[PDB]
């Protein structure tokens, strides 16, 4: 009883001060490190916001920042869910496509070739 | 239709015949611990860590070696597979020094992450530990061979992809040293990738050395400038300072490697850069002034002069947001006469049509080529990533490559067809050493370098490529969707300027001298005191000012590639968006904000409020630079070839020789890497 | 079948009218009983600037949630809890903001 | 073997995974989870009061006591909040979890008539998360300031806050609020490569 | 140990002379600058180079008492004495 | 001063636009040698003949689902 179903776009009610409209979100899956050859940081979406101004503090030596919303990393299972959450918050998003590793047929038999020039020299 | 059904822990998976055990496990989501195997490199069963037991077999086989046949139940979490991984890990760390505090690699280390998860908690080890004498390989790569696990991955890297052949195994048993026997100073292209190839802390960056640990620095994705290919590399920042730049895996940008000149030269942006706006004082020397006062002195001349007597010469480290703003400040306020620093032909519809401006064939499309007929250019000096792609296309598949126009050192074979512009004219007709191979080919491609194009014979080299490409592809060569002619621009901004609507070359400034020139990031020798025959009033706007900065009246500081967040065009024709990693030093501002504030100080104000407003205006001028990381091929190549052939020009007598034709030549170039502590140390040791 | 919070579409606007009616009568109570601070006229202008930000009415759920939130942040001063002029001061007076301009923000230091 | 823990009462406790499920409403049960002698039941938001009247004074399951009323905030799902009612039996000596799901802004049926302790934890969820509860008497801010914006826990906004810095400036009595500058939190990018655990990885 | 600046304030372990135009010098007006008398750079060269009979020697501070991970150093090179990553101690032969 | 035209890889709005790009554009370079006419577009978007005026002005004309004869007539009027 009493449903009152209304279809409309999501809006921010519990929102902070004027900083959401200026800052742009970059919902992109984190790339694997150059040295570490393991895929575990990948296959999970991360919504990291663009970094603002940073300067060395006159108090000591640390680099203090005025920008509050900067040091947060969110997790998402689907690309459609991350895009819907960004619209729900209010901030404009620039989504990047996931770069999947291409399947390359790396066979051991190619190392000892006769006709082909793909023969491995000195082991 | 060439598919085999096999079981990983009892779960069904369909695989192509010829694929390895590890390749089949990647399909379901499993990842077997590895040390030798790499996605780009070849296969070797050296370490024997990727052991995985398949049922009904007495011996455990490696994931590297075995190709998957019909009917295998690969057990990853059996009693023997766990004991195999725990066993070998104890052998790997028995003769490996306790160096984790003094090691340059921290959390990124492959031995650390794997030994904690797969290896045993405690070691049986009591006495032993071998010690290896370290060999000084180069000033760019620090080498401590004590920590090396003799995995044989760098040796394969230098032999198969880099093509230098210096590293090799010497000795037997424990006494085996990886490296060059003759103590030769190893310096070549792609040498800044061998630090990332090595899984352990044996090979590390000497300019970086010790600054931050992998977990401490926050990673940020950006497209690398000052390179033709435009490789993607995640720049790491440790509290408002760029510490290390490491490449990320990408299909379009060659491979999972960055250029040697791009990766090692991280300190170049931090050593010398303009911090405060400097205006020319009454005495003579440039002095630091307020931002409101320095802009007012620049706006006083800019608003006063009108017509064809105002022209901007920009090229080098220029962005797409800078290109859209400078064109809106020049063409709207006065008459448009904006020029590019890099010389490019525009006589026979050069700027018009996207097929003539940029390379038609994709950067990844070099692998699917029958024969590469390259023009007079050095691939080793200009774009090391593209030279690696051409070598990988030569190693994996049989494709005869020909490079005509001054012989130079290359990783591939040879097959040079002389060293003359007349030989290129003979190649268009029925040639004897060439043409016959070009006629009988599946998909031939001709790559014309910008190194020879920026000379006296600009139109002559362009007509030979259009006449040669038009007679080959349209007649019998191309059978469907295939590219014939390619142009790889040396400068980073040259590919972006031609697409936007800038006049290429310094000929526009040479024909009509301007009164006041606002040269945005002037690096090349185009504008000088002898070149301009009037009162200077030159405005220099760009990060790292060493050349061009002394010959300026009002210099405004700008942000570098790591500073400003704007799009950049690739050689293939792809717009890659760069993100801001660190704040600009001093009172320096962004490229899009610098031109908008100049218009606001003057009478005529440009329609721009934010970065989104500048992106919308850039989308209206060119739709190709609107979509990020999406490249589209240009149509009508035969129409462009007919328009270019109408112009008549005589061929030059001098051979098509590249300006950079040495191993030491590609160290200090394009002024951005010239003011560096790392690059100058490398260049001095290259000759000595 | 679906939750409606408090009201459906039209009645939610009348709850805002009910909220504005109650909060307009409470500004003399936040001066005489609480503290003078600024002014009675400026206190009523402080109400208008708060509701001008909420011009984006699109859902009955969003409006009603703001009403319930409004029946706590403005109900705090009716049954007087510990604020003592330091708290319950919505208008920024201590800090001076930079105006939105291409010439003003670039001269000072922004983005 | 020394070092791991042994379980034997798992099968005896798994009977409730059938018992409450055999009542069989689409209104209540949905999904039942049981691991390391603890039960997790996730229940549709429309029924919470009729669910908690059950397991209370029932002859087979006599809990009577509510210890925890924790809430899980997770941005991955369309239903953002996973409110967990943790119950404890003193007669049978067993613990059960009554999980629920609520999206961005939807009221759940609050357990004020069922439990007299719930109201204090119900105010805590409305503060930290912003999840409004229907049929609740006197919903007030406890942990937050009397002039606080947003909801303190929500993963949308930073750890440092927005009105963090408070000066005793030029004004004699008024303590400043809207200044947003603070010392930088070193967010360490620590996340180990290679998956350490089998029987957890899912195919795409 | 370290050379004194023309301005006044003493240099630390690294070459840290404050600029003449820099305002961050008021801190040391009135109250003294804390600079260590013993400099570590000069103390490395002060310690004598020890002789080794065998090919490979293991470095230690003083067992488990003094903090040092056991690192084995190769002594095949004649020129430039081999040193561990932790101490400034050098070894010959 | 320079004229710009947008062309798509798709079928609608590019059936007549590519016909003007192959038959008319080759003659357009010969007809107008001094005035630069650059039409560099390949991305999937609605076609528009946005051409800039002599000084401080830009006018955009719609070219979506336009005839091949109509496209040549509109380009001639914009050039004058
Ligand atoms: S390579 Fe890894 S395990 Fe070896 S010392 Fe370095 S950090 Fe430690
Ligand atoms: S130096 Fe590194 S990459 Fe080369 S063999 Fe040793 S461990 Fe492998
Ligand atoms: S990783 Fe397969 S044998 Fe070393
Ligand atoms: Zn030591």
């Amino acid at each position: 009883i009493t449903v009152d179903e209304k279809l409309d776009i999501t809006t921010i009610t519990g929102v902070p001060e004027e900083h959401i409209k200026t800052r742009k979100a970059r919902i992109f899956v984190p790339a694997r490190n150059n040295m570490q050859s393991g895929v575990n940081n990948t296959k999970k979406w991360k919504m990291e916001f663009d970094t603002r101004e940073r300067w060395e503090n006159p108090l000591m030596g640390w680099a203090s920042t005025a920008d509050p919303l900067s040091n947060l990393v969110l997790t998402f299972s689907t690309k459609e869910d991350a895009v819907a959450f960004a619209e729900k918050n209010g901030w404009s998003y620039d989504v990047e496509e996931r770069k999947v590793p291409k399947p390359k047929s790396k066979s051991y038999g190619a190392n000892f070739s006769w006709n082909k020039r793909t023969r491995v020299s000195t082991k | 239709s060439n598919l085999i059904e096999v079981f990983v822990d009892g779960q069904s998976v369909m695989v192509e015949p010829g694929t390895t055990v590890l390749q089949a496990c990647e399909k379901v989501g499993m990842q077997i611990p590895r040390f030798c195997y790499h996605e780009r490199l070849s296969v070797a069963g050296n370490c024997r860590m990727c052991l995985v037991e398949i049922e009904k077999a007495p011996k455990v086989v490696a994931a590297c070696a075995m190709p998957v046949m019909k009917g295998w139940n690969i057990l990853t979490n059996s009693e023997k597979t766990k004991k195999a991984r725990e066993g070998v890990m104890e052998f790997l760390l028995a003769n490996h020094p306790l160096d984790c505090p003094i090691c340059d690699q921290g959390g990124e280390c492959d031995l650390q992450d794997q030994s904690m998860m797969f290896g045993s908690d405690r070691s049986r080890f009591l006495e032993g530990k071998r010690a290896v004498e370290d060999k000084n390989i180069g000033p760019l790569v620090k080498t401590i061979m004590t920590r090396c696990i003799q995995c044989t991955r760098c040796i394969r890297f230098a032999s198969e992809i880099a093509g230098v052949d210096d590293l090799g195994t010497t000795g037997r048993g424990n006494d085996m040293q990886v490296g060059t026997y003759i103590e030769k100073m190893f310096m070549s292209e792609l040498s800044g990738n061998i630090i990332d190839i090595c899984p352990v802390g044996a090979l590390t960056s000497k300019p970086y050395a010790f600054t931050a640990r992998p977990w401490e620095t926050r990673k940020t994705e950006s497209i690398d400038v000052m390179d033709a290919v435009g490789s993607n590399i995640v720049v790491s920042t440790r509290t408002g300072e760029v510490m290390r730049i490491l490449p990320r895996m990408h299909e379009d940008i060659n491979e999972e490697w960055i250029s040697d000149k791009t990766r090692f030269a991280y300190d170049g942006l931090k050593r010398q850069r303009l911090t405060e706006p400097m205006v020319r004082n009454e005495k003579g020397l440039l002095t630091h002034t307020t931002w409101e006062d320095a802009l007012s002195r620049v706006a006083g001349m800019l608003q006063s002069f009108q017509g064809n007597d105002v022209a901007a010469i920009a090229g080098g480290l220029v962005d797409a947001e800078a290109l859209i703003a400078l064109k809106d400040l020049l063409n709207r306020v006065d008459s448009d006469t904006l020029c590019t620093e890099e010389v490019f032909p525009t006589a026979g519809a050069g700027t018009d049509l996207r097929s003539n401006y940029l390379l038609n064939t994709t950067i990844a499309g070099v692998e699917e080529a029958d024969v590469v007929l390259l023009v007079g250019t050095n691939p080793r000096f200009e774009a090391p990533l593209f030279n690696a792609r051409i070598r990988k296309s030569w190693l994996h598949n049989d494709l005869k490559v020909a490079l005509i126009g001054s012989p130079v050192d290359l990783t591939y074979r040879y097959d040079h067809l002389g060293d003359s512009p007349k030989i290129l004219q003979d190649i268009a007709s029925g040639s004897h050493p060439f043409s016959q191979v070009l006629q009988e080919a599946k998909k031939p491609m001709v790559i014309l370098g910008s190194s020879a194009l920026q000379r006296n014979d600009g139109a002559a080299i362009l007509a030979a490529v259009s006449n040669i490409a038009q007679k080959i592809r349209t007649s019998s060569g191309v059978t469907g969707d295939w590219k014939v002619m390619n142009i790889l621009h040396r400068i980073a901004s040259q590919v972006a300027a031609l697409d936007l609507g800038y006049k290429p070359g310094v000929e526009a400034i040479q024909k009509n001298p301007p009164k006041m020139l606002f040269l945005l990031g002037a690096d090349g020798g185009c504008i000088t005191r002898q070149d301009l025959p009037k009162d200077c009033f030159i405005v220099y706007q760009g990060h790292h000012g060493d050349v061009g900065a002394p010959i300026a009246d009002v210099i405004l500081p700008g942000a570098a590639y790591t500073e400003k967040s704007a799009t950049y065009v690739n050689t293939e024709g792809r717009a890659q968006q760069t993100k801001v990693a660190v704040t600009p030093p001093g009172l320096a501002r962004e490229d899009w904000k610098i031109i908008r504030a100049l218009s606001e100080i003057a009478g005529m104000t440009l329609p721009y409020d934010t970065l989104d407003q500048v992106r919308n205006r850039l989308e209206e001028v060119s739709p190709n630079l609107v979509r990020y990381d999406d490249v589209e091929g240009a149509n009508y190549f035969q129409q462009a070839s007919e328009l270019s052939k109408l112009v008549n020009q005589q061929l030059l007598a001098d051979p098509l020789v590249p300006p950079q034709l040495t191993i030491k030549d590609f160290y200090m170039t394009d002024s951005i890497s010239r003011a560096s502590q790392t690059m100058a140390k490398c260049v001095k040791a290259v000759t000595e | 079948v679906k939750p409606i919070f408090s009201r459906d579409m039209n009645e939610a606007k009348r709850r805002v009218r009910e909220l504005y009616r109650a909060w307009y009568r409470e500004v003399p109570n936040t001066v005489h009983l609480f503290q003078l601070d600024i002014s009675v006229k400026q206190g009523r202008d402080k109400v208008r600037e708060m509701f001008k930000k909420n011009a984006h009415i699109t859902d009955p759920r969003v409006v009603d949630l703001l009403v319930i939130k409004g029946k706590m942040e403005l109900e705090e001063t009716i049954k007087v809890w510990k604020q003592r002029t330091h708290v319950m001061r919505f208008f920024h007076e201590t800090e001076a903001p930079r105006p939105k301009d291409f010439l003003s923000k670039f001269y000072v230091g922004h983005d | 073997t020394v070092r791991p823990r042994n379980d034997v009462a798992h099968k005896q406790l798994s009977a409730f995974g059938e018992y409450v499920a055999e009542i069989l409403p689409k209104y209540v049960q949905q999904v039942q989870v049981s691991c390391f002698n603890e039960l997790e039941i996730c229940i549709h938001p429309d029924g919470v009061i009729p669910v908690l009247t059950f397991l209370r004074d029932h002859s087979n399951a006599q809990f009577k006591s509510l210890a925890d009323l924790t809430a899980v905030d997770i941005p991955t799902r369309q239903n953002r909040f996973e409110i967990v009612y943790n119950l404890l039996s003193l007669r049978f000596n067993s613990r059960i979890r009554v999980k629920t799901y609520t999206d961005e802004l939807t009221p759940i049926e609050s357990s004020v008539p069922v439990y007299k302790a719930a109201n204090w934890y119900e105010r805590e969820i409305w503060d930290m998360f912003g999840v409004f509860f229907a049929n609740h008497p006197d919903l007030r801010r406890i942990l937050t300031d009397y002039g606080f914006e947003g909801h303190p826990f929500r993963k949308d906004f930073p750890l440092s806050g927005y009105v963090e810095l408070r000066y005793d400036d030029e004004v004699k009595r008024v303590v400043a609020e809207p200044v947003e500058l603070a010392q930088e939190f070193r967010k360490f990018d620590l996340n180990s490569p290679w998956e350490a655990f089998p029987a957890y990885r899912q195919p795409p | 140990g370290v050379r004194t600046s023309p301005t006044g304030e003493k240099v630390t372990h690294t070459g840290q002379v404050y600029d003449d135009g820099d305002y961050r010098k008021v801190r040391f007006v009135g109250r003294q600058k804390e600079v260590n008398e013993n400099f570590a750079i000069d103390l490395i060269a002060e310690q004598p180079v020890s002789q080794v009979g065998s090919r490979v020697i293991s470095c230690d501070g003083g067992g488990g008492a003094l903090g040092h991970p056991r690192v084995y150093i190769n002594l095949d090179k004649e020129t430039k004495t081999g040193t561990c990553g932790y101490c400034g101690l050098q070894f010959r032969q | 001063r320079e004229i710009r035209i947008h062309l798509c890889q798709r079928s609608p709005g590019s059936q007549g636009v590519r016909d003007f790009i192959e038959k008319r554009y080759v003659e357009l370079k010969k007809a107008n040698p001094d005035l630069p006419i650059l039409i560099r577009e390949c991305s999937d978007v609605q076609p528009k003949l946005w051409a800039r005026y002599a000084f401080g002005q830009e006018k955009n004309v719609s070219l979506n689902n336009f005839s091949a004869d109509q496209v040549t007539r509109a380009l001639e009027n914009v050039l004058s």
